[PDB]
């Protein structure tokens, strides 16, 4: 909506979408022993 | 015609002759296993109520471990 | 970020003559966190017009190669000094001075002799015996290694990523180097 | 032969000389002096070297092929990336232990069938690398199942574009397509840049095939990569996608002759005598 | 990235795709 | 292994769990026939 909210991930795409798709596959495989999930912000939009 | 020299293969180590023990090399047929009442004292926690008629002895006889 | 990325600028190593490793151009970034859509859209068209220049500069100037930042550049692909051959005018006639001296004349000082019309000229190869290979210089690091605009970064399966951006990565080991 | 797992097993297990078992005919040509080069090199040996080769010839010694049959299998597992090169001694003793527990006439024949099977499987992988098509055609045709086969406008431009899309992955063995989550991608080389997003490009080009500031820069990256595989009659002339595909073919051809112009101008600017800093900047500003 | 994942059987035990980021705030 | 413990005025023991793979595979090929194969490792004992 606003280019500064999409940059700071107030709105826009979730972490499955704006991150590099290899980092999503890395965090999906190493999740049980090295969690990268809380390092990235998911926008929830009403 | 060169002479046919056939390959010299080895018998299977885990073959039908094999009296195989886990912690050592597989022996082959006609070994001896010993059931002596002296080593039933080496494991004395099994037989507190056992004479030399009925007793629980050991067979393994590997000197690395212990009497028991 | 994926559509209009920041270019990976290469770090040179003047000793090995190879590129150390490329990091993104973080130090030339332009700050539009206080701009609006009338000017964020104008700066993003400048981020993208720069990335079109770098793909155009790499298509002109960079040598086409399979492995990005190789570890031994061939001798046919390295700029090599090819000077003109050295023309040496030899000063003295050797066998015409061993006949003046054997006759009793003492020669001292120094055609160039008054007693010899002969003049020898020697032409020698100036360049090396073997062409040099292995590492490019500063000027060939400028021509090659144009900053890599890496669209849709790290989208592939592992092993198909640019690992030669990383300054620890041996290409012929396929592993990152350590302290020993 | 340098990538043959049984030629490499002969360079690691078989002797580098002429024994009378693996090379019986080549040593009988030398014992019986019927060799072309140096026939009399066997008469000039001591009796310890000369009689010990005659005895190994008239009654040769048997040998075990088992360490040579297994080492051809291990050196093919290490070549088709099935094991690590550090595991090449671990799985060699693991396979020698298994063919020692279970040794038979069946197994030694079955190892002889399997060392001819891994010669084929090493060569079949190295043919499939230089062809570079099987991993990409099954994943680009899997992409095109998702995309619709009938656009409303400009179907003539759309069905020739996706046929030229099959021409990149066929006529470039390094290029590949895959999936990572929802979208599919296309790398122009292994471990290289210029990765386009196929699911984002074909949801951008959909609605632009018959139109005759609005393109995402990965769609323009796709129209740059598809340009040398597109004829002038594959797409239209007035269509905005067809107008750019001709414009990107001229941009590749100009960047191909500005590459050769760069190698001429900088060559005659060093010999004429200029600043090497400014010869390389004034040339690009003349070419860009 | 199946070489980084533990193997339940012979399949890699991967997480979910959309479980990458956080979204929690003080009531939102 | 070398442990160091606090001194106690009593004969005490040391209960070390060497964690192994103590695995049974039960095979019942015929009616009324049950035949198991045991295997544990590293402290090796069983039919396998």
């Amino acid at each position: 909506m606003m280019p500064q909210w999409s940059y700071m991930h107030i709105s826009g795409q979730d972490a499955s979408e704006y991150l590099s798709p290899g980092l999503v596959q890395f965090a999906r495989a190493t999740e049980t022993y090295f969690s990268l999930n809380n390092k990235f912000r998911n926008p929830t939009v009403a | 015609d060169p002479p046919f020299v056939p390959p010299r293969y080895l018998r299977p180590t885990g073959g039908r002759n094999s009296i195989r023990y886990s912690e050592l090399a597989p022996l082959f047929d006609t070994t001896r296993v010993y059931l002596v009442d002296n080593k039933s004292t080496d494991v004395a926690s099994l037989n507190y109520q056992n004479d030399h008629s009925n007793f629980l002895t050991t067979v393994i006889q590997n000197n690395d471990y212990s009497p028991g | 970020s994926k559509e209009i990325p920041t270019p990976y600028m290469w770090s040179y190593q003047p000793q090995m003559g190879l590129a150390a490793g490329a990091a993104q151009d973080y130090s030339t970034r332009i700050n539009y966190m206080s701009a609006g859509p009338h000017m964020i859209s104008r700066v993003n068209g400048i981020r993208a017009h720069r990335n079109r220049i770098l793909l155009e500069q790499a298509a002109i100037t960079t040598t086409p190669r399979n492995n990005l930042n190789p570890r031994s550049w061939p001798a046919a692909l390295v700029y090599q000094e090819s000077p003109a051959p050295t023309t040496v005018v030899l000063p003295r006639d050797a066998q015409a001075e061993v006949q003046m001296t054997n006759s009793g004349a003492q020669l001292a000082g120094g055609g160039r002799p008054s007693f010899t019309p002969r003049q020898a000229i020697l032409t020698l190869q100036t360049s090396s015996s073997e062409p040099r290979s292995g590492g490019i210089g500063t000027l060939q690091f400028i021509e090659e290694f144009v900053p890599s605009v890496y669209f849709n970064p790290f989208s592939g399966p592992p092993g198909h990523y640019p690992d030669q951006f990383i300054p620890n990565f041996d290409a012929v080991k396929d592993s990152a180097d350590g302290y020993d | 032969d340098a990538t043959d797992p049984a030629v490499r097993a002969a360079l690691q297990s078989q002797p580098s000389g002429l024994n009378s078992t693996d090379d019986w005919r080549q040593v009988m040509d030398r014992i019986m002096s019927l060799t072309a080069r140096n026939p009399d090199a066997f008469r000039q040996q001591p009796q310890a070297n000369r009689l010990s080769a005659i005895l190994e010839a008239v009654v040769p010694a048997r040998a075990n092929p088992t360490h040579e049959k297994v080492l051809a299998i291990v050196n093919a597992l290490a070549e088709n990336r099935a094991i690590r090169p550090d595991e090449a001694g671990l799985v060699y003793d693991a396979l020698l232990q298994r063919v020692a527990r279970y040794n038979s006439g069946n197994v030694q024949t079955n190892l002889d069938r399997l060392v001819g099977d891994v010669r084929e499987a090493v060569a079949q992988r190295e043919r499939a690398q230089q062809q570079g098509n099987l991993g990409s055609m099954v994943a680009l045709n899997a992409f095109l199942s998702t995309q619709p086969a009938n656009v409303p406008r400009g179907q003539e431009d759309y069905t020739n574009f996706v046929s030229a899309l099959r021409l990149m992955v066929t006529e470039t063995p390094q290029s590949e397509v895959y999936q990572s989550g929802p979208d599919y991608f296309f790398q122009t080389s292994r471990q290289g840049l210029q990765t386009v997003n196929l699911s984002q490009a074909f949801k951008n080009l959909q609605g632009l095939w018959g139109v005759r500031s609005l393109l995402t820069p990965n769609s323009r990256l796709l129209l740059l990569l598809i340009a040398p595989f597109t004829d002038s009659g594959s797409v239209s002339r007035d269509t905005y996608l067809g107008h750019l595909l001709t414009l990107y073919r001229e941009a590749i051809g100009q960047a191909h002759v500005d590459e050769h112009t760069f190698q001429e101008i900088t060559s005659v600017s060093r010999a004429l005598g200029q600043e090497d800093t400014g010869s390389l900047e004034a040339t690009l500003n003349y070419l860009l | 990235f199946a070489s980084l994942a533990p193997r339940h059987g012979s399949r890699p035990f991967m997480g979910n795709w959309q479980d990458i980021g956080t979204s929690n705030m003080s009531g939102g | 292994m070398t442990f160091e413990v606090d001194p106690m005025d009593e004969p005490t023991l040391l209960y070390v769990l060497f964690e192994v793979f103590d695995v049974v595979r039960v095979h019942r090929p015929h009616r009324g026939v049950i035949e198991t194969v045991y295997l544990r490792t590293p402290f090796s004992a069983g039919n396998a």
